[PDB]
């Protein structure tokens, strides 16, 4: 039950996920990134049970890179969102149902618009400027679209996410132990590891 | 016996090539002539028919020329029954793409996938592949119009103007020197009708022996339109193009 | 239903001497209160000075130890009666028990 | 253990075609003569039944069967080759759109799936092809009636009035002489009698000539007096006396 | 289905499937390549004379495995692409397990391993396409060149090519080109490559295609204008009589 | 060439392929073994040709008795004979498994006929080269059925193999006129040694050894016995009593 | 032609008898098992002056205390790598020790020979039984150094000194008097290169051949090109001192 | 054309047999010459096994099953490392399940139909390896002569191989003397040594190439080699 | 290549060579029979020849009982005769408990013909050229005879026979069926119908037989039996008292 967040501004999208390795009595490492690095214009974040989430490694991206190797082209995140969820939905009626909460981000170069998606373990695909899973949506959704504006830039979106972190550092008993900032724009993925020291 | 009468035509023959390659081109020569043309406003696809009689009824009119996707057509040269197996089969593989990325499929995916179906018969299983040559015509948001042509040997070669069937080298010669980078719908049809007249032994050209289905860009809107022309409309094409017979 | 328990009891003591080895066990066989057999030695000989006796269900080890007696011979078939390693002699048993791990 | 022979049929011949196909049409030329016509008022399916023994009963042999109530069929060639297709195509058509939505598919795309299996018999290893060619008529939804010729390859032939069997060349020209936009249901029967019967010799009886019509629905063929959401089994076959009654008018 | 063996064992030791598999390469177009210091250059040609297509719409010999690895084969487009897609899955199979990019030598065996089962296990015939596997190792700028035979035999080389009359064309690089002193500038490998490409396809710039594999995930395809620059320099000092 | 020397899946003009005719010569090239059908039971006969002093008598028994109530014996090729033995014995326990009853002779004969005919229907499956002789006692009476190598079997009052059957028919037909139902079958045991002794005239090479395994309707009533001791040498001396030289 | 079921007039398979052609067409290799170590070597020759011998492996290693080589097609060579090396680890997976060279060969020969027309359980799909002559050598914890060989017939025989290849007819003939019980490691290093020089149609070079050895302590160790060239110089100095 | 009745497995020769057995019977002489016999409780197997070179050593055809039985085969052994090991597993399968000594009559009954199955079912070659199997039970020693034709029999002794017919017939007169002599297994082995001298018309007796096996009541099954046969040479 | 002596392919004459030998070999057994139908019953008579005293006459039969109401007439090779009999008996009990009604003539004749037509598709498995005739008495419709051809073609037969004399008896039966205009025998008392069929059989042969030299059976309503030695001899004697 980690705390995952994210926001899609006008020209780009920003994702922030908690960094912790914790099962139940203890915190192992202060930095844990649940995600994979896709093509520079596409990004995806992971949340859920730590057991099956880390098991991902290369599964979907192996087929995504297979197209990126063959045609040297990057598909839009909207088409990928209809794939990852398509495979996870078939697992419900299989022998071992999987529970994972995924956030599919990235940037579409065809229409020159950013895309961010929120998919739970029930296979629910949605296009939202924001996203959350579990208890991470209770202290956010009230403060997300309330102060959100379509013309908001990147600088105003960095402190907007930190504004919700202040509620997570008090109202939320669990500690996120740092996060990671990755913005996806027309240029590509820009990894910013400075949050508490920002 | 079983081992004595089995010559294994699938494995390597001492021609440097396979038994089933050269002889498959002969059946293509007996097949109707299908000349694909990719124009600026669309893709022109015209094919012939086998033994057009007086009481032969033309309603569906699609025999050697079909349409898979609404934006992507297909043309086959060879035995019709052998082609019909891989017509709906390519659609099943196409509908699986719709289930996958929920969008339009580029032609290049189904080109190599269907090429291994016939090639897999020679590779293993001891079966006989199909001697039917495939011609693919589709649209893309990157390269625009796409026109491809396959062969029973398992390869594929892209062509803007392609000709199969009888007089393959003769039909491609007339369209090679008459080719132009800018061709509209009416420009590419007049060049195809004059070529098909010399391919067969019939007198000039008739609408009953002409199987023609093409694609344009939009009808009421500006994108995504294709329609198979009825044989009644084919007769009106001869009047519009100014060529009666 | 199926009850993999039901052990008849018994106490065996493995003893590793200096130049020797002592494996001793009782011959008593009991079920609950009443006694089954007073003399029932469970100590067998697998060959090449390998003495393996179990404590537990009867047809588990008996179908194993006796099969392990032949399993030691499977090593000697291709090896032309080569002496089996005494340290790892029981290391193969863990792999044979993995088929029954379910 | 069974079916150890994986090798295909005869390979490419120097003529360019398959040798198994050319010999398949020989049984058609040596078989019974069949024909068909679409008058838009009905579909006349007629053929002949060759009896090699005087003790043979024509009531058991039926060359024109009913695959579906709206679709008739007739074959020219070996007799038993069609009976196996009856126990197959009907089971394949059962797995077809009949089970999928409400009804069997129309004759156009139903035969395409039926004839696809016939081509698989000419392809897969260890199976051998047939010697018969079937004429399958029917009634579609938007397109009305239908008539199609099926070679042993299985390519569909959307004809109007055609004839196959022994002496097909002579009997096909007669169908091209008299034609117009729409004929009568009764006139299409008399044309088949002046063609099929006069082209052959030795059988004058109506028991050896099997004729059936499509598009006529009798109220006794439904079986229920309930709401008639559909017309019914348009396929209808003349009896022994009804065939001879048409011969008296010619 | 088929329980027998499609391979024919010849009494003279040379398998008939192996003999006629090289003839498919002899019929196919030539693929020229040469190693280098920081990169590797792979050229090719085309059998078709009149070209109505584009290099972007129709791929022929262009295939990629890893980011720094680009494979170029010679032969049919059916059996060759089968080994390419399986190699890409195998390239992921090392990334799905070792989490590291596979080297060229271990990747070459997988291409030959599928052909190894063809020459051994029956029920399936071998292929006629020979491949030239050239790629870069992680944190290594030294390329590799392996000639993959249909019998599953690979060997290290420096300047090697397969195709129509490629053995005679390779003899030109056995003297002027030296493996002990490789060239430095990337364009120097092209000067020796263009001269070797004119001995088969001869006239025309359409069939001539040059694919230069460069490190840091870079693949540069030379155009027809840059190739003709070295063609003029061939007739400069050659036609002059000293 | 003729097609009957390789593939048995084709049809013969006379009804029997040449390949099946080759199995007939293997039956006559074996060891002579006969059978007895009378009112008191069914008696078999078997001989072992001694080619060297190294052979040990009273060891090899070609008679294979299914349980105690059904005997069987073959001739010629050993593996083709014993291959059918495992087919009947495995199904004998399968019969008593389902029905919990002993199997009668006619129920045992159909399992052999269907088993041999299945080998002749496939070219990839090899039939046998031997003839099967089986009998015993059931809840009805004495029955003797011999399975020919072609698969045909029907009612037999006697069986013959090895030396020509026409030579064995001489002494078998004479017992019908003397005893209509066969009467006492104990004397037939001595007659069996005499019939086998009749074939010893032309076939005499080295020393001979005779074994007898029988079953009775009266004495055994379904049980099984064996000839040994005084009964062993009594039947042997009877065959040599007629002709001493 | 026809199936494999047709035998020879001596009762042998055709693919087994005609497999001796591919043995001679391969490299010329002569193994020798001495009192000290076991000498291994092959012949690379050259297919072209531009051929590089660095990345080609004609001598593999199944385990540290043993060794292997190949002369023939490489298809049946690497097939045993997935088997013999697996069986060697399988022995350590169970009995956790060095497998006997006498037992390992018969254990491999069980997996080395599987073929036929077809079978459901076992895979008979392999046509030619062997097209390559594989060398089997190592050290036994009980007996000692053992030199074995994988024959194209699938059988195995104990060989004091084994010689394969095309020139094996003339090499093995004189090999009877060359091999002795007093032959040491250093004396056998220059003896193999002298015999291979007569079979080699070209000049002896570090890239034309590859040699190695099996040590009971350090294990299987290949000879580097710098070390291989030293044995070539020692041979030229020894041949000049023989007269 | 010979391969009509030979190369085909399902075909029938004009004599009724299969020509694949003819080439299989000849394979006995192509292999090593083996000799074996049995007398009452004790049975002796003396097998001479040649090699391809002076520096070459043979491979062991004899496979040890249990203490009360043994086996010695002639000719080649393509499948013997599998078939005989499968039969050796049946020897332990009979002891660990049926507990019986597995008399040679039952062991040869399954192998008789096992080689025939390859001829009955297309897709496989026959075996063609002669097997001489001996075993001991409460009824004494029992020898099993297994031909590639599926021969099932029992003999006091037999000799098969190349030019071994002379030593086979010469011992027929003394056969009754060898069976009546018990308690001296050394004289029984020396009786087989005389068969080796009579069966070799080319070379003399070897040392390491000679293999001798023996089975008995108290004496288990073992293979004599090296210094063990020094007294029998 | 092109010959049907092994592989089955279409012949240029329009008929398979296997179908030729199937039609060419019919009466090779050299035996005759006849099948006729009565009003409410069915009478079948088959010739029998036993030139041996060691043959049990109660064993050899060409008429087997499939169902309670179903008879059968088979002519051809003995081993292949029981191949279709054992399959028909297994299929008769299946149809009974499948669709809930006993095996009629229109089914068993179709299933065995379709099974024989599948053998035309399979070139590896041998078809059956044995003459097959399925006779029974239907409680609803009536008597029917379906003679299964080796090619799988069946049709309604009012009467049928075997051997080369089939056409000779047909001539005498066709004249009686032309004036009466009935396909079956409308006369009751099947005891006299058996003697009526023997009269047409004597005209073809010309000789008499004994009680065990003639296989005769009668298919009645809801019953099928086989005449014993006493019932057959009674009819051969009683027919002489009339004419």
């Amino acid at each position: 039950m980690d705390i995952i967040l994210g926001i899609r501004v006008q020209d780009s999208v920003i994702l922030a996920s908690s960094k912790a390795v914790t099962r139940g009595i203890s915190v192992l490492k202060d930095s844990d990134d649940k995600t994979r690095q896709l093509s520079p214009h596409t990004l995806m974040s992971f949340a859920g049970e730590a057991g099956d989430t880390v098991q991902f490694a290369e599964y979907i991206q192996a087929n995504i890179q297979l197209y990126s190797i063959r045609e040297d082209y990057e598909l839009s995140p909207q088409a990928v969102s209809s794939f990852v969820r398509q495979e996870l939905a078939k697992s419900i009626r299989s022998r071992r149902p999987y529970q994972v909460n995924v956030l599919i981000g990235g940037y579409d170069k065809k229409k020159n618009k950013p895309e961010l998606y929120q998919i739970d373990y029930l296979g629910t695909k949605v296009e939202l400027p924001y996203g959350a899973h579990g208890y991470s949506g209770f202290y956010t959704f009230s403060l997300l679209d309330h102060h959100y504006r379509p013309d908001m830039t990147t600088e105003e979106g960095l402190d907007l996410l930190k504004l919700c972190v202040q509620e997570l550092e008090k109202r939320m008993p669990m500690d996120f132990k740092g996060v990671i900032v990755k913005i996806v724009d027309k240029d590509g993925i820009r990894q910013v590891d400075d949050f508490q020291a920002q | 016996g079983s081992r004595r009468y089995d010559s294994r035509t699938t494995i390597f023959s001492p021609e440097g090539r396979l038994y089933q390659v050269e002889y498959a081109l002969e059946s293509i020569s007996h097949a109707g002539t299908a000349i694909g043309i990719m124009a600026s406003d669309g893709i022109v696809l015209a094919a012939e028919r086998k033994v057009t009689s007086t009481l032969l009824e033309q309603d569906t009119s699609t025999e050697k020329l079909y349409k898979l996707n609404d934006k992507i057509a297909v043309a086959v040269a060879g035995l019709t029954a052998d082609a019909e197996i891989l017509i709906n089969t390519a659609r099943i593989h196409a509908q699986n793409y719709l289930k996958t990325y929920n969008e339009d499929i580029p032609v290049e995916i189904l080109v190599r996938r269907l090429s291994d179906i016939k090639q897999g018969y020679t590779q293993h299983g001891g079966l006989r592949p199909f001697g039917v040559s495939f011609i693919y015509a589709g649209y893309d948001d990157r390269y625009g119009y796409q026109l491809y042509t396959s062969n029973p040997s398992g390869n594929y070669t892209g062509w803007k103007a392609i000709s199969v069937g009888a007089n393959t080298s003769a039909a491609q010669t007339l369209l090679q020197m008459d080719y132009k980078d800018d061709m509209k719908v009416d420009d590419a049809i007049e060049l195809a009708l004059k070529t098909l007249s010399k391919t067969t032994d019939s007198s000039a050209l008739t609408y009953d022996r002409l199987e023609f289905a093409t694609i344009r860009k939009g009808a009421n809107d500006g994108e995504v339109y294709q329609k198979i022309f009825k044989p009644q409309e084919i007769k009106d094409i001869l009047v519009k193009t100014g060529i009666t017979k | 239903q199926f009850n993999p328990y039901g052990d008849n009891g018994g106490t065996i003591l493995g003893i590793a001497g200096e130049d020797f080895a002592v494996l001793a066990g009782d011959t008593r066989n009991i079920t609950d209160y009443s006694i089954n057999s007073r003399y029932e030695p469970k100590v067998f000989d697998c060959g090449d000075n390998i003495v393996m006796s179990a404590n537990g269900f009867a047809a588990d080890g008996d179908a194993l130890v006796k099969r392990f007696k032949n399993s030691v011979k499977w090593y000697h078939f291709d090896h032309n009666d080569k002496k089996l390693s005494i340290n790892s002699a029981a290391r193969n048993i863990q792999h044979l028990l993995y088929g029954k791990r379910f | 253990m069974t079916d150890r022979y994986s090798f295909s049929l005869t390979t490419f011949s120097p003529s360019g075609k398959l040798g198994q196909i050319d010999y398949a049409l020989t049984a058609v030329k040596q078989g019974v003569t069949s024909l068909g016509i679409k008058a838009t008022n009905g579909v006349v399916i007629a053929t002949e039944k060759k009896s090699s023994s005087p003790l043979a009963m024509s009531e058991t042999l039926s060359k024109v069967s009913l695959l579906t109530p709206d679709i008739g069929a007739v074959y020219s060639g070996m007799g038993p080759d069609y009976r196996v297709l009856v126990d197959k195509s009907r089971k394949v058509a059962h797995t077809s759109y009949k089970r999928i939505y409400g009804e069997y598919p129309p004759t156009k795309l139903l035969v395409s799936e039926v004839a696809k299996i016939m081509q698989e018999a000419t392809q897969s290893g260890g199976v051998r092809p047939f010697g018969v060619s079937l004429l399958i008529a029917g009634h579609d939804e938007f397109n009305g009636f239908s008539l199609y010729q099926v070679d042993p390859s299985g390519s569909y032939f959307p004809w109007k009035a055609t004839a196959i069997g022994k002496g097909s060349v002579a009997a096909k020209t007669f169908l091209e002489k008299r034609w117009n936009d729409e004929l009568e249901l009764e006139d299409a029967i008399h044309i088949a009698l002046l063609t099929l019967k006069e082209s052959v010799e030795g059988e004058f009886n109506g028991d050896t000539i099997e004729l059936a019509i499509i598009g006529d629905e009798n109220p006794d063929l439904l079986g229920y007096t309930g709401i008639p959401t559909d017309k019914g089994p348009r396929f209808r076959k003349l009896t022994s006396q009804e065939i001879n009654d048409r011969l008296e008018a010619l | 289905g088929y329980d027998r063996a499609l391979s024919i064992f010849s009494p003279d030791g040379h398998i008939f499937q192996v003999e006629y598999a090289l003839e498919a390469v002899k019929r196919g177009t030539c693929a020229v390549g040469v190693k280098g210091k920081n990169c590797v250059v792979l050229g090719c040609e085309r059998r078709s004379t009149l070209k109505l297509q584009d290099t972007r719409i129709t791929p022929s010999k262009v295939s990629k495995i890893d980011s720094h690895v680009v494979l170029s084969f010679s032969g049919l487009n059916a059996d060759s692409r089968i080994l390419i897609e399986k190699a890409r899955v195998e390239a992921q199979s090392h990334r799905l397990t070792l989490e590291d990019p596979v080297t060229v030598e271990y990747l070459t065996r997988y291409v030959a391993g599928v052909q190894q089962r063809y020459t051994q296990s029956g029920g399936v015939r071998p292929f006629g396409v020979s491949t030239l596997i050239a790629g870069f190792d992680p944190r290594d700028d030294e390329p590799k060149l392996y000639q993959t035979e249909p019998s599953g035999i690979y060997s290290s080389w420096s300047a090697q090519t397969i195709g129509r009359n490629s053995k005679t064309v390779r003899e030109f690089l056995e003297k002027n080109y030296d493996r002990k002193e490789p060239p430095a500038t990337v364009e120097e490998c092209v000067k020796l490559t263009v001269r070797s490409l004119l001995e088969v396809v001869q006239t025309g710039a359409k069939n001539i295609e040059i694919t230069v594999v460069k490190p840091d995930s870079d693949i540069v395809a030379l155009s027809s204008e840059e190739i003709n620059q070295y063609v003029t320099q061939i007739e400069q000092e050659k036609q002059e009589q000293q | 060439g003729t097609g009957y020397d390789l593939s048995n899946s084709v049809f013969s003009p006379d009804g029997r392929n040449f390949q099946v005719e080759y199995a007939v010569k293997a039956v006559e090239n074996g060891t002579t073994s006969i059978g007895i059908k009378c009112n008191d039971g069914v008696v078999f006969a078997v001989e072992k040709l001694i080619t060297s002093k190294l052979l040990v008598p009273q060891k090899n028994v070609k008679i294979q008795v299914v349980d105690r109530h059904i005997g069987c014996v073959y001739s010629g090729l050993i593996p083709d004979g014993r291959h059918l033995v495992n087919r009947g014995r495995e199904e004998a326990a399968s019969f008593k498994k389902l029905y919990k009853t002993p199997i009668p002779i006619p129920a045992f004969a159909d399992r052999l006929g269907q088993y041999v005919q299945a080998h002749t229907l496939y070219n990839s499956v090899r039939p046998f080269g031997v003839s099967t002789i089986f009998g015993g006692v059931d809840k009805n009476g004495a029955h003797l059925y011999m399975l020919e190598p072609s698969g045909s079997y029907w009612g037999y009052k006697g069986a013959a193999t090895g030396k020509g059957r026409q030579s064995a028919k001489a002494e078998l037909e004479k017992l019908v006129d003397h005893h209509p139902e066969g009467l006492s079958a104990r004397e037939a045991v001595k007659q069996a040694a005499k019939i086998i002794y009749l074939a010893h005239e032309d076939n005499k090479e080295k020393d001979f050894e005779l074994e007898i395994s029988w079953c009775s309707l009266s004495e055994t009533n379904g049980l099984h016995k064996f000839v040994k001791g005084d009964l062993l040498q009594e039947a042997i001396d009877f065959a040599q009593k007629e002709i001493n030289g | 032609d026809r199936g494999v079921s047709t035998f020879s007039p001596e009762g042998r398979l055709f693919q087994v008898e005609y497999s001796l052609e591919a043995i001679k067409l391969g490299s010329t290799a002569i193994g020798i098992a001495t009192k000290e170590g076991v000498v291994l070597g092959v012949e690379k020759r050259a297919t072209s002056p531009l051929l590089e011998s660095d990345s080609i492996e004609k001598i593999v290693e199944i385990d540290r205390h043993i060794g292997c080589a190949m002369s023939g097609l490489t298809a049946d060579a690497r097939s045993m790598i997935e088997h013999a090396r697996t069986a060697a680890v399988t022995h350590n997976l169970y009995y956790d020790e060095d497998i006997n060279v006498e037992s390992l060969t018969q254990s491999v020969c069980d997996l080395a020979l599987r073929f036929g027309e077809g079978a459901s359980g076992e895979e008979r799909l392999m046509s030619r039984p062997f097209g390559v002559a594989l060398l089997i050598a190592g050290h036994d914890a009980d007996d000692g150094y053992q030199l074995f060989h994988a024959e194209p017939s699938g059988t195995f025989y104990r060989y004091n000194a084994k010689a394969i290849g095309s020139g094996s007819e003339g090499a093995q003939a004189e090999l009877l008097n060359e091999w002795h019980s007093s032959l040491t490691l250093k004396e056998a290093e220059l003896l193999v290169l002298k015999i291979l020089k007569q079979v080699m149609e070209e000049k002896l070079d570090e890239n034309n051949a590859q040699l190695s050895c099996i040590t009971k302590q350090d294990g299987f160790k290949i000879y580097d090109n710098e070390k291989t060239a030293e044995l070539i110089k020692e041979l030229k100095e020894k041949e000049a001192a023989e007269s | 054309f010979r391969n009509n009745y030979d190369g085909d497995t399902v075909t029938f020769s004009p004599t009724g047999r299969l020509f694949q057995v003819e080439y299989a019977l000849e394979a006995i002489k192509q292999g090593s010459v083996t000799v074996g016999l049995r007398s009452n409780t004790h049975a002796v197997l003396v097998a001479l096994k040649r090699n391809a070179d002076e520096l070459s050593s043979y491979q062991k055809k004899i496979i040890k099953c249990d203490e009360h039985m043994g086996l010695s085969l002639a000719g080649l052994a393509p499948d013997a490392r599998v078939l005989s090991n499968y039969l050796r597993q049946q020897c332990n399968y009979s002891s660990l399940v049926f507990n019986r000594k597995l008399a040679v009559e039952r062991a040869g009954h399954l192998l008789c139909d096992k080689a025939q199955k390859n001829t009955q079912s297309y897709g496989g070659r026959p075996y063609g390896v002669g097997l001489l199997i001996i075993g001991y039970d409460k009824s004494g020693a029992h020898l099993l002569e297994f031909q590639p034709s599926g021969n099932v029999t029992e003999l006091y002794g037999t000799a098969i191989g190349a030019r071994s017919q002379g030593a086979k017939t010469y011992l027929e007169r003394t056969l009754d003397t060898f069976i009546k002599i018990d308690g001296n297994p050394d004289e029984l082995i020396k009786a087989g040594v005389e068969a080796i001298s009579q069966s070799l018309r080319d070379e003399s007796l070897t040392v390491d190439n000679l293999s001798i096996a023996i089975v008995g009541k108290d004496t288990p099954f073992t293979i004599y080699d090296g210094e063990a046969v020094a007294k029998y040479i | 290549a092109g010959y049907d002596r092994h592989i089955t392919i279409f012949s240029p004459e329009g008929r398979l060579y296997q179908v030729e030998y199937a039609f060419k070999a019919t009466n090779q057994t050299n035996i005759n029979s006849l099948a006729v139908r009565g009003k409410d019953c069915t009478v079948v008579i088959s010739q029998k020849k036993v030139p041996d005293k060691l043959l049990d006459p109660t064993t050899v039969s060409y008429i087997f009982c499939i169902s309670r109401t179903i008879g059968m007439v088979v002519n051809g090779p003995i081993p292949d005769a029981r191949n279709a009999a054992l399959r028909a008996k297994a299929e008769a009990a299946e149809f009974r408990y499948k669709y809930g009604y006993d095996m009629p003539c229109d089914v068993l004749a179709k299933r065995m013909a379709n099974l024989s037509q599948i053998y035309t598709q399979r070139a590896y498995m041998r078809p059956l050229g044995v003459i097959l005739t399925f006779v029974s008495v239907d409680e609803e419709l009536g008597p029917s005879i379906y003679k299964t051809d080796p090619a799988g073609y069946y049709v309604g037969y009012k009467a049928t026979a075997t051997g080369p004399k089939q056409q000779e008896i047909t001539t005498n039966l066709e004249n009686h069926f032309k004036k009466s205009k009935i396909d079956h025998i409308n006369e009751e008392s099947w005891e006299k119908v058996v003697e009526f069929a023997i009269t047409h059989m004597i005209d073809a042969l010309g000789t008499e037989f004994s009680k065990n030299d003639l296989e005769v059976g009668v298919a009645t309503k809801d019953k099928f039996f086989t005449l014993s030695a006493e019932n057959i001899e009674e009819r051969l004697v009683a027919i002489a008292e009339q004419d």
